[PDB]
């Protein structure tokens, strides 16, 4: 589908350059260690680290911090921009507290990544693009988070929720919205991606050190 | 009895990836019992050409996806410096759907990682590894520095790295949701703070990589063997496998099958016994079987009748007019739209172009506004032979192979299903008169 | 409109040579003024050039 999102800014009273954005001393110990980890004359490969480490101070991106952090790599704020824009992860409007990602990719679709989105809607009675009135949950759609295995799942800040029915994400988003904390990986009794038949390979101990090893070394 | 001519059946003392599934300690101590870190200095002292020589040995072909040979490719390495660093780039994109191995060895066998960081570092005269892992992997990349933090203290990596009196550096450098990052030199510009674009080749990274610097891209299975083949020797991993096909390859098989799972199995397995083995076989049988995507999206659709025989190693599915690919099975059986998956693919596609060269750019666009039409069914059956020339225009005429796995499988369903694409198109002429 | 009473306002003539031009107007009679071809000098290109290590040839964006 045609991204929603527009790639042009524009001001407002909410988002402008006088947007008041910082970084926290601790945030600064942070960016000056990113930053020795490239080598001298090479300043703005910390651009990413540094836009990411914004995001997760502020929740989103204002042009603000943006302008900040081209500031303090040394960079011309277009290619700051051209970062932001390009990225998908990077939160160029204000989003919720929990930042619902659903995987509709070919691999999920199969295994019926359809329910799980409409359960999502009828609890929180919103679409793949809105923002829930009490500014507590965003969803949308991704693409191929990296558990095709897992099928369907779900990403949520950080955190992956796979092997799902309709039930198991409702009840997550029940426990989301109570305050509370969720275990993050599949919900079918399975640890991981090994075979919910009974671990069809990997049953003898793992070998010891050396048994394998070749003479002469 | 040499030259086997049977494969697969893999007993657990010949795997690699020994903690696929996370049942042990992930952690240093569990690595170590589990036979890692074992005389990696004595590896080290051997030389570069040592550890060059076992990886031609063994036969190892790039685990990312285009089976390029490793000795070849990390020889390119061993140049005299002229002044400049060199670098390894361990690609931990792992863009593809229907790909999960890369995640269960980052997660579980971090160590593994990082001890082919080391020996590939050293094998290549690379001053610094840098892992290029995707932002989605947050808990991933925890564990993966919690991994290089106990090796650091234990004097496994850093200065003096395990004695052998060689210098060596691992960073982990996270992305933001990009797929086309996962493209090497797509991968280099992401991290040297700029868009994620493809340079053109040459120069190779070999020449100049990232910071301008010698450097190679290695993918995160392609490393984490690296240590096991040189502490066993080429020969035993080349004996597993065909002929230029040797070693074990990581499977994941999702999609309609019973088990989904990612499991460790013999290259040249036939498709057939590895679904029916490890993944529960096919979703109401194997009879229900519709058709199979090999090695993730980018790969072309095979139908039934190819899937009874074929083996999963890159000659056998080359010659199935498919590729191996990244050995990522997904099966669709007879329930499935056929058409409805390809188009999700082809926007999978659209959505993940990075826009930079024209065929791709609007090409890729165009096919899925006619695939998107396809579905319905809305189009014409000269627009079956329009779209397979929109392919081949776009088929090696881009910057990278992104283009290539764009118009790979909408050459796959048009060769295959066509008199669905035609079914459809006269369902849809019926009834809308 | 644009009105004009020189006749040779629009007279053209094309020659593959400078000298063919130069012998036309001399055997017309015309006092002429040449000017000496101007070719493009040849450029040093090297797409590695756009990622260099340490040299300021680097670009900033693609
Ligand atoms: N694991 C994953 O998540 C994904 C994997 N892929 C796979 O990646 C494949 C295409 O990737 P490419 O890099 O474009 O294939 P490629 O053949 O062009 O290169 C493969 C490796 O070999 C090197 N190489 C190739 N030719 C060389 C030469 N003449 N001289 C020196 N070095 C050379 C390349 O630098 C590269 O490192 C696809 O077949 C796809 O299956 C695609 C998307 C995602
Ligand atoms: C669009 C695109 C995306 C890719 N994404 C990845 C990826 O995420 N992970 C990966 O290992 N290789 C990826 N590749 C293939 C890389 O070129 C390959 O991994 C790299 O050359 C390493 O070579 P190796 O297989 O010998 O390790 C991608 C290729 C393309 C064209
Ligand atoms: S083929 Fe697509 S992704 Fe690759 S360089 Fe061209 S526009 Fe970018
Ligand atoms: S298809 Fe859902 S994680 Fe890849």
């Amino acid at each position: 589908g045609a991204g929603g999102a527009l790639f042009v800014h524009r001001d407002t009273p909410e988002n402008n350059p006088d947007t008041p954005f910082d970084f926290t001393p601790e945030n600064y110990k942070r960016i000056e260690a990113i930053v020795k980890n490239y080598p001298e004359g090479h300043k703005a490969a910390a651009v990413l680290p540094v836009l990411d480490l914004a995001q997760r101070q502020n929740g989103w991106l204002p042009i603000s911090a943006m302008n900040k952090v081209a500031e303090i790599l040394q960079v011309p704020p277009m290619r700051v921009y051209e970062v932001a824009t390009f990225y998908t992860m990077y939160n160029r409007k204000p989003v919720g507290k929990y930042h619902i990602q659903v995987c509709t990719t070919t691999p999920c679709m199969l295994r019926n990544s359809d329910s799980i989105l409409e359960a999502i809607q009828k609890k929180l009675g919103i679409k793949v693009g809105e923002t829930t009135p009490d500014k507590l949950f965003t969803l949308i759609e991704v693409e191929c988070l990296g558990a095709c295995v897992n099928a369907p799942m779900v990403q949520i800040n950080d955190n992956y929720y796979e092997d799902l029915t309709p039930k198991d994400i409702e009840e997550i988003i029940d426990e989301l919205k109570a305050g509370k904390i969720p275990k993050p990986g599949p919900r079918s009794g399975r640890f991981s991606c090994e075979p919910a038949g009974g671990l069809t390979s990997l049953t003898e101990p793992p070998k010891g050190p050396g048994f394998g090893v070749q003479a002469g070394l | 009895a040499p030259k086997k001519t049977s494969f697969g059946s893999l007993k657990d003392e010949d795997r690699i990836f020994t903690n696929l599934y996370g049942r042990h300690d992930w952690r240093l101590k569990g690595a170590q019992s589990r036979g890692d870190w074992y005389k990696t200095k004595e590896i080290l002292l051997k030389g570069p050409d040592w550890i060059l020589g076992e990886v031609k040995t063994s036969g190892l072909r790039g685990r990312g996806g285009a089976g390029f040979p490793t000795g070849l490719k990390w020889s390119f390495m061993n140049k005299p410096s002229d002044g400049r660093p060199k670098y390894l780039v361990v690609n931990a994109d792992e863009g593809e759907p229907g790909t999960c191995k890369d995640r269960e060895i980052i997660r579980h066998d971090p160590h593994k990682l990082v001890e082919g960081c080391l020996v590939g570092g050293r094998a290549m005269g690379a001053r610094a590894a840098y892992i290029y892992i995707r932002g989605e992997f947050y808990n991933e990349a925890s564990n993966l520095q919690v991994a290089i933090r106990e090796a650091y203290e234990a004097g496994l990596i850093g200065k003096n790295a395990c004695g052998s009196g060689y210098d060596f550096d691992v960073f982990v450098v996270r992305g933001a949701g990009a797929y086309i990052c996962g493209e090497e030199t797509a991968l280099i510009e992401s991290i040297e703070g700029k868009q994620g674009k493809p340079r053109l080749k040459p120069p190779f990274p070999a020449d100049v990589g990232v910071f301008g610097c010698p450097t190679t891209v290695a993918n995160v299975e392609t490393v984490a063997v690296s240590p096991t083949i040189c502490r066993r020797g080429g020969a035993w991993f080349a004996s597993f496998g065909r002929e230029r096909n040797s070693g074990t390859k990581l499977f994941n098989i999702s999609g309609h099958v019973n088990h989904p799972c990612t499991v460790e199995e013999e290259m040249s397995v036939p498709l057939k016994e590895l679904i029916e083995k490890h993944a529960g076989g096919v979703i109401g049988g194997w009879d229900n079987l519709l058709a199979v995507i090999p090695g993730g999206s980018s790969t072309p659709l095979i139908p039934k009748s190819v899937c009874e025989t074929v083996l999963m190693d890159f000659d056998a599915l080359v010659q199935a007019q498919t590729g191996l690919g990244t050995a990522a099975v997904i099966v669709m059986d007879r329930s499935t739209d056929i058409v409805k998956a390809i188009a999700r693919l082809i926007e999978f596609y659209k959505h993940e172009s990075c826009g930079q060269c024209t065929p791709c750019r609007e090409g890729v666009d165009w096919m899925n506004k006619v695939m998107a039409r396809f579905v319905k069914g809305d189009a014409r059956p000269a627009e079956i032979d329009s779209l397979w020339e929109i392919s081949k225009q776009i088929e090696g005429h881009t910057i990278c192979a992104l283009g290539d796995g764009a118009a790979w499988p909408v050459q796959g369903l048009i060769r295959h299903f066509r008199p669905e694409l035609e079914e459809r198109m006269q369902q849809f002429a019926l009834q809308h008169q | 409109w644009s009105s004009t009473a020189d006749p040779l306002s629009n007279l053209v003539l094309t020659f593959s040579t400078k000298e063919d031009a130069v012998a036309f107007a001399e055997k017309n009679g015309w006092s002429f003024d040449v000017e000496e071809r101007k070719v493009p000098k040849p450029k040093s290109k090297s797409y590695g050039a756009n990622f260099s290590w340490n040299k300021r040839t680097r670009v900033s964006t693609k």
